[PDB]
């Protein structure tokens, strides 16, 4: 009610710790500030056969990859890369 | 057969005319205003004290509720602006204490934190009202309530305002009592250094939890120990995670930091056995036929002007769907059936002066809601009813009073929405806050006082005149003029929104636009208790 | 037992009735005090407290002074056998 | 066979001693400034305002409340105090209503009668306070209402402490409105001409009794009336009695004068059809072996001396015979059974500080009682709860709480009697204001705080020196010194009885002497509702 | 949103070590020697009357059993061992008795078939307690009652022992009659010649079923025909087992569920290693985290009040979907354990959450400080809060069961909804050296105070039988021949038991629980 | 029990006797010691009443 709200979330990426700032706005997007960056953020999972593939776009740019979530490790599959990050373990 | 067309309520405003330019105008600069006080509050206590709580270590309290609720999970926050200028020269963001409504392992519950960035956590007259405000609405909803223990104590000035009375700081322990003896679940989260005060709080709760080394309950605090025995005493050894996991007894669960606390918190709402089940027969949600944002224009800032209340129905019902009910009798008052979220409402609106067809007309559908078990919406605009020797020889006392013991007695829930002008016995009949609605919000324009300035100055001045001439004193024309122009400012400053919503009369203000999604809300956490049969008294005709 | 025998039978040795400072002792290392008489005035809480002699006996030593804090139960006043 | 002989309790006193001589001054001067303020405060409105009521041809509501109770029998007023210095130059005698428990046609009713020489009849915020808490008693204990409406309606300035609230008038019609549902009967007499306000009391009530030609009822007065449309009406011809009698059928009967209309509320009464039926078990009645003003030397008027309340208790039980329980273990607080007039009693008393061996005690007596059905008395000398490093190891606290738990979850008839002070978590252990006792009062003597004011000085002090020292700022000795005299003071203005009892706080200062008849009556009053069973919350062992 | 990661319990046991070896091989042993005494158990009466009774044309109550129940569902026997070595030299394999919990057309019934090979059906005093057993489990779950009858009335001999007592054979019939009160079904099927007047039993059924020439109620065709006692007649036991199944799905009987229920999943540890966690050896002491690990779905548990009273373990978990409250015991009983036990008891009971007790009690401490400190209030308050309480209440005895302990932790007296045993436990009043000193204590005091000399010989050798005895006594075969601990459970199977149990017991709705006294 | 008379001398509780809590634990204590009106009345609070003897 009358304010924005704002989920401050770590990502690990290789060795070193990342800190997001996502704001959930009102008409469904994200707006993630990294570091000094801002980046507006909207997409959706669909299913295609046993596949889970997400389409997002960030910042006006459309593209669809491959989301698998095993463990802690987050799989992102794509022609033009796969990329693995992990969900910090709470101690 | 579900599928019969039935027609929809609403028309599209004319957005070229002057008039929905300047209602727009003078909207959106009060939405604003709200918006920037709403951000200064949430701010907190201060920029030192923030600092000082995190360099201990601890989460700030709006982190905590982020964190214990479900991810994504919308959260209704109950009275941000309690506390707002109540007192002289001390600054009481949001009355010291978080409340509100979240989803906690798929479960409705109440959460009451404490900030202690906000005078070390001390209770203000203001916070116990609040407190007691929230665990009322718990109790009456049967939701289960979650405390984030971290509090000072009472305000030890203005001791005579928290201590003594009933509604007073004792009526939290009664009150959380009652609910543990209902099967209302109570939880305790000891997440910061407690008292004399706070300590009870933990020891009453069905569950605990205390974190390592922040978490500290003690009965009485090293100081206060020392000024009553005069025992010097380490805090984490007179009260300490350790200590009352071990020998004390009094915690039930260790914590090492804010997250574990939250983390176990989940687990235990997991492990409470209940499950939600409705009453009420539902339907598929369906969005309204208008834009929200239209009400800015559509209403305005002017209490003078009148607005059709079936605009206002229209834009906040699902599919602009509506069935009056006796629609040409006593035309100022708008009631009929509707749906939000999928959920049956009855719908009572203010479309002018109240008269005796009027009142006998809400009477007739209180009662039909009542007994068709429906949730009742109340919609205020009233200004008053209408009186003239006629109107007192029809008894339009005696017709206002059966809308009013109506209401009183309906079972059903009730919630009231004050979207402009609230006065006299109109507030009364319209569910005011003295009935005890489940939810009771205000627009940013609405002016609530026992009514209008002039006409409060008009009264006081026949009176003094009269009785002056009847003493045999003078009364001078110029002294009745110099009482009545500080009425009207007076009348004005207790009307203000933002006046009411300090003390804690109001849930909290709500932008228009939101009004669909906070009534959703409501009545989604309303509808978790069982509807009970109504009874009435004597129905005077 | 009607006519309050047993109320009689009640005795124990002296000792603190809470946590607290102890302000002033009437009784000195060696010295010659009736049962009832005050043996120290203790402040633990709001209320003050005076300790009446459990015995006739004279004192035997005296374990708390004034200023020091007493704790409950714990004994004040030490009686010499008789 | 009922005859086995048992001991008696209590002792005869020294008379001799120059304690006891001291004590017997100080409590007779402070018992002696209660009754000469009690005739100040019965005096009434004032004199010219006497004088132009009786010259109106209308009873003084004492008058009034005189001829209407049964001939001879008692009356147990309430709150004689309220409003008494409330307002710094606004005088209020006994805020403006009057309110007590009689019995009229051999019922026991709450009479609830306005006096009109005070402001008119004005509701002051005291004023709508002292009216809720008198409706809650006879909704509590089912006691028929008896209004004798004779106001004119809501102080106009101050309207922000008596309109908006919760606990503000509207819960007047919602109390009213309740009651009638619940089978408890509403009585309104117009005994004057009433307000907006007023007007709605005789519209809610079941049976209406308004006189010829001082009984008015309008919604709106004429000056109201005329302010809101201007609209002139005289005010027999907007409201009175030949008017709602006949063509508005607001009015129920029809009264000639004062009397006539108090011998048809007495009819009124008769055709009730109500019979009191009594749950608990009944005896013989026997006064107490020992006269009851020797408790003025016993008690005296200093609380750092303590008294036995085994004396207390002697000199108010029937034939001074007592059941002691658990009477080695916890011998703190004092527990055991006895009859006051009869009626089976459970007495609670304090003798010292609480521990937890105490409150486990009262934790076991508390069950008992509610098991069995029997009604509690709680006795109030509590200067606080222990605290200390052991005992918040042992788990005072969870000892302190389950007593807590136990006296609010508790069903049976309580009533609550402040001997002494009452201070901290104590006074909400032994059943406080804010626990729902039926009545509580309290003696001349007595003393109500969150804490003894030299202990309150040194808390904040020791907070503000240590504070100062870890922000690296100095905190001067003498400004410790010069914070601590004002607290010392202001919690010394706080505590006075008579400071409580102008809030409604309290159901008013009682004589020790009539202690013995207060509580009588007060039981008598409050068996008319059925005993219900007692469900209890988790107690945390 | 139950998505929240949870830690798992248990953790995985090191199988190289010696004392897991030796503790596996014991308790292989016991379950081996189990097994083979309850084969021979279900071999029967004997061979002769097999060959009689199949002569006869009728069907082995074990067939009758497996032709009854819904193909291929899991039967649940109890007391299997009752009567075992319970007589001199009579032989009463089973009890003469059959009782267990089979699904009949979709629906949970409890099923009585006496076996006419032991002794022609004749009740012994342990059948009868058998049968008073299961009706009471079948009365407190509120499942259908089947009584396939082929009895000879009570044994003449051993008359006193089951004829006049109120938990004698009259019984079985009052308990037949306010079962149909309850709505609770009745239904007897005359497999076999009632030839005794045993005529009641199906008389006081709702319904009955009567083979055409081997059940007589005297004779069928009379029965059939003219008394009408009879309400289906079938041509043979077959038939009689269909028209069963028939009357039991024309009951008009409905399960709901008063609990909520989540999606089942398997322990993290296999269930076998309990064989070496927990060996045979009473004096050493293992975790009972790790059985509660290999027993809950996905080895999941919150515990509740960890470091406060660690000798006791308390939590919540789920089993087969269905909440539960675990009270399990890891040392000697004091004030702490006794008091969070008192509490996790009240907060179940407030929930409506199945109660699950594990005996390893040792008994309850003891001391002068302890007599100080109430250990005799606290004890008692647990047993309170176990007494009082209404939810459905299941208590496994894992170990040691001795003293006050027992009735703490839900012991047979407490009227749990059934109570099994492993076959390594022991129970008794005290352990049997412990009861060696005491009496020899007394004897040689009440000597001393008349005169007499108490020699020091005779002391111990008074001794002696004493420890041998308490040792036959506490024997798992002692008390299951009795119809004390139901039956044993392979502890490889204790997870199947509980999940069936627990799904047995759900039938009856869960009442509100009232509370005595608590003195604090 | 809801309610107990414990006579002063006579009168002893304790969960275990003397002989029961040597053989249990060896451990020696006297019986009043373990389990008086005294003491239980005082201390550990099971007494709810002291009773001089058995008439009273
Ligand atoms: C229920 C019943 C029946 C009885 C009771 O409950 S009787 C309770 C008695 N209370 C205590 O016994 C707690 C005493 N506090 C402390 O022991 C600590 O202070 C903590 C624990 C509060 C943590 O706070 P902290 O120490 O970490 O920081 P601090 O800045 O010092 O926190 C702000 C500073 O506290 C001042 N302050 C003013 N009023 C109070 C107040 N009522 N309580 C505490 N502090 C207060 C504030 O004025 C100043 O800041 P300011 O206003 O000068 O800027
Ligand atoms: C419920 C809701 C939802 C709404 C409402 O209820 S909105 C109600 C609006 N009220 C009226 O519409 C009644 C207006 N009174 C009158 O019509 C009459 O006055 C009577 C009927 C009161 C009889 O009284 P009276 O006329 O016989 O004598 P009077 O001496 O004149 O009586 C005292 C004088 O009244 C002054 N006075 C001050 N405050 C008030 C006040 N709030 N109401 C009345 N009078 C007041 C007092 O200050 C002065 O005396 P003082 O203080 O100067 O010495
Ligand atoms: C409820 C109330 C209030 C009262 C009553 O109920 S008063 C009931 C009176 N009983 C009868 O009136 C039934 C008399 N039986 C018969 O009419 C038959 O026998 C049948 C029907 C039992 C079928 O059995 P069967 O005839 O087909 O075979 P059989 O081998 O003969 O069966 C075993 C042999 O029965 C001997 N045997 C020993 N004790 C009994 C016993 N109590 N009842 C029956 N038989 C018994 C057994 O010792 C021998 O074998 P064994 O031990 O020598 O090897
Ligand atoms: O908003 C303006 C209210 C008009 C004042 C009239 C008073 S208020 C209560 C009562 N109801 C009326 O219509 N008239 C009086
Ligand atoms: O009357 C004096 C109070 C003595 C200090 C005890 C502290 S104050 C508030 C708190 N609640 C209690 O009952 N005790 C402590
Ligand atoms: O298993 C060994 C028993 C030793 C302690 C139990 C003793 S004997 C029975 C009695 N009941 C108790 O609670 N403790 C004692």
């Amino acid at each position: 009610l009358n304010i924005s709200y704002t989920r401050n979330m770590t990502l690990k990426d290789g060795k070193n710790n990342v800190a997001i700032a996502v704001t959930y706005n009102h008409d469904g997007s994200y707006s993630m500030q990294i570091e000094d960056k801002t980046f507006q953020v909207l997409g959706n999972l669909y299913s295609e056969g046993d596949c889970t593939y997400l389409k997002c776009s960030v910042n006006g740019v459309a593209s669809k990859a491959k989301l698998i979530i095993l463990e802690n490790t987050i799989y992102l599959f794509s022609k033009e890369g796969s990329i693995e990050i992990d969900i910090p373990v709470p101690k | 057969y579900h599928g019969d067309s039935v027609a929809s309520l609403g028309t599209q405003p004319d957005l070229g005319s002057a008039l929905y330019q300047e209602n727009y105008k003078q909207m959106k600069a009060l939405v604003n205003q709200l918006h920037e006080r709403v951000e200064h509050i949430k701010l907190g206590g201060g920029e030192k004290a923030r600092a000082l709580h995190i360099s201990r270590g601890k989460l700030l309290p709006r982190e905590r509720i982020d964190n214990l609720i479900d991810p994504g999970s919308p959260f209704l926050e109950l009275s941000q602006f309690a506390g707002y200028q109540l007192y002289d020269n001390e600054e009481v963001p949001g009355g010291g204490i978080i409340t509100g409504i979240g989803r906690v392992s798929g479960v409705e519950c109440m959460i009451i934190a404490n900030d202690a960035t906000v005078k070390g956590g001390a209770y203000y007259p203001v916070t116990v009202k609040k407190q007691l405000r929230a665990q009322e609405i718990a109790m009456q909803n049967r939701l289960p309530c979650i405390y984030l223990v971290d509090s000072g104590g009472a305000y030890l000035p203005r001791q005579a305002d928290v201590f003594p009375d009933r509604d007073h700081f004792g009526r939290t322990f009664y009150n959380q009592a009652i609910m543990s003896s209902k099967n209302i679940a109570q939880i305790a989260v000891v997440m910061g250094s407690c008292t004399a005060g706070g300590a009870y709080v933990p020891a009453m709760a069905d569950e605990n939890i205390i974190v390592r080394k922040q978490g500290t309950i003690f009965l009485a605090g090293p100081p206060l120990v020392k000024a009553a025995t005069g025992e010097e005493v380490s805090a984490e050894d007179l009260g300490g995670a350790d200590l009352h996991c071990r020998k004390s007894g009094v915690s039930d669960h260790w914590a090492l930091d804010d997250h574990h606390a939250l983390h176990l918190t989940r687990k235990v709402v997991r492990n409470l056995n209940y499950q939600k089940k409705l009453d009420v027969t539902i339907e598929p949600s369906e969005e309204p036929l208008f834009p929200a944002d239209e009400l800015y224009g559509i209403v305005g800032a002017n209490l003078k002007r009148s607005f059709d209340v079936r605009e206002v129905i229209a834009r906040i019902v699902d599919g602009s769907r509506f069935t009056e009910f006796k629609a040409f009798y006593g035309d100022t008052l708008v009631t009929g059936f509707a749906r939000i979220f999928g959920y049956p409402v009855g719908i009572v609106g203010n479309n002018g002066v109240l008269f005796s067809e009027s009142a006998k007309k809400g009477t007739h559908f209180v009662q039909l809601c009542c007994q068709r078990n429906i949730p009742l919406l109340f919609l205020q605009n009233i200004t008053g009813f209408m009186v003239g020797r006629e109107y007192e020889a029809e008894g339009i006392a005696k017709d206002g009073a059966k809308m009013v013991a109506a209401v009183a007695c309906a079972q059903v829930p009730k919630i009231t929405l004050i979207i402009g002008g609230s006065y006299g016995a109109g507030n009364y009949g319209m569910c005011g806050r003295a009935y005890s609605p489940r939810f009771l919000y205000i627009w940013p324009n609405a002016r609530i006082s026992v009514m209008g300035g002039e006409q409060a100055a008009n009264v006081l001045a026949t009176i003094t005149k009269d009785q002056r001439a009847r003493e045999g004193k003078q009364f001078s024309s110029a002294d009745e003029a110099a009482l009545k122009e500080p009425i009207i400012k007076k009348f004005e400053e207790e009307g203000n929104p933002y006046y009411s919503s300090a003390r804690v009369w109001d849930d909290g203000i709500i932008d228009p636009a939101d009004t669909r999604l906070v009534l959703g809300l409501s009545f989604s956490a309303a509808l978790n208790a069982p509807i009970e049969k109504t009874d009435f008294g004597i129905f005077r005709m | 037992y009607l006519s309050s025998v047993s109320s009689q039978e009640t005795q124990g040795g002296p000792l603190a009735p809470m946590t607290g400072t102890i302000e002033k002792v009437f009784v000195k290392a060696g010295d010659k005090v009736k049962a009832g008489d005050s043996l120290m005035v203790m402040i633990a809480m709001k209320m003050e407290h005076t300790i009446k002699s459990p015995k006739d006996g004279t004192v035997k030593k005296v374990f708390y002074r004034e200023g020091a804090q007493a704790n409950r139960h714990t004994p004040l006043v030490e009686f010499e056998e008789e």
